[PDB]
């Protein structure tokens, strides 16, 4: 959550996280949620909304992030680890923006 | 013991066993026991 | 976690793997709990149990839109006596067809 | 009139339901 | 069920109204 | 009007069913 | 039931409104 | 009759609502 704060999230439009709480594989995506939801990252820009989509049946956890490059970054955490998602997020959404 | 497993939106067609055996025990009654039933439910609620 | 796996509630085990916050309600009203969570979009409600019923978020959305136990127990008696009310309404609908017809002929002139 | 109320009082709920549906279909 | 519709079908009008009256008396 | 309510009240349910059926076809 | 359809079709509007009041009163 | 009223008093809000809707559909 700190490495996201240092990186100036203001280049982002909308961040949603779609996941399924009763699956065994979702801990990673959750960790991502609480990393982006933190006060530092949340207050870097007020133009960005963070939406948590919670469903029992969907069965596939997902993270979708739009930003003002006209870019859409969608990472499906299934077997992906938390800090791999956050590193991918950092190098992807910072270097472009 | 253990509790329910929480089925949800995309597919749940499944209604409980209790409601069904209740409407069955309701449907098996003669109309005098249906009026008795109706009075005993009208009074308590 | 071990308390909950030895509990009757063990189906909530996959929920606590991350961080969590336990919302406690005595004499619950769920729509009121959902009202505040609605204000904050990034703060998800995951699982839960309302009066022994284990639900996902959708089950909370369903329990929310529901009337009080008093109103539901109140409509129960009308839904159960609907059969007798309908036997009498349909047996008395035979004399009202004549009335509706003759008044339909008095309506034409 | 009395034997009709007494024969209606001996029917199970399913049968007075089917009876009401027949009374709606006919009249 | 059919015997009942047949027996109610043979009642005159004052008797079907006495039937509805007695059913609203008993069951209400 | 009185002889009409007497003659309608002496009708069995099938004959009032056919009476209202022939009055509905207008 | 045909002479009754003729008797009801030969009635004016006030006699059919009175017919209605007396047929609602009888039952 | 009694087991039915006890099993009715035992149901949660969701299940008395499903019961009310199935009794609205059947009857």
């Amino acid at each position: 959550a700190a490495a996201l704060a240092r990186l100036g999230l203001r280049a982002v439009k909308q961040v949603r996280v779609q996941f399924c709480p009763f699956e065994k594989n979702v801990e990673s995506t959750r960790t991502f949620l609480q990393a982006v939801s933190s006060e530092k990252v949340r207050c870097t820009n007020l133009n960005c909304s963070v939406i948590a989509d919670v469903r029992h049946d969907g069965s596939e956890p997902c993270v979708d992030v739009l930003f003002g490059d006209g870019h859409r970054l969608i990472m499906r955490g299934a077997h992906l680890t938390a800090q791999e998602m956050l590193t991918a997020f950092a190098s992807h959404i910072q270097a472009r923006g | 013991e253990a509790l329910a497993g929480a089925p949800l939106d995309n597919a749940p067609k499944e209604y409980p066993p209790k409601i069904q055996q209740l409407v069955q025990d309701i449907a098996s009654l003669t109309l005098l026991e249906i009026s008795d039933l109706n009075e005993l439910l009208k009074k308590t609620l | 976690k071990p308390f909950l796996e030895e509990s009757k509630y063990q189906n909530l085990l996959p929920l606590f793997v991350g961080h969590n916050l336990l919302l406690v309600s005595e004499e619950p009203k769920v729509k009121e709990m959902v009202r505040i969570l609605k204000g904050i979009p990034f703060l998800p409600l995951l699982g839960g149990c309302i009066d022994d019923t284990i639900l996902s978020r959708q089950g909370f959305i369903n329990y929310s839109k529901l009337p009080s136990l008093a109103l539901v127990q109140g409509e129960l008696v009308g839904g159960l006596t609907f059969l007798t009310a309908q036997t009498y309404s349909m047996l008395q609908h035979q004399p009202r067809q004549l009335t509706a017809l003759l008044d339909q002929y008095v309506k034409q002139q």
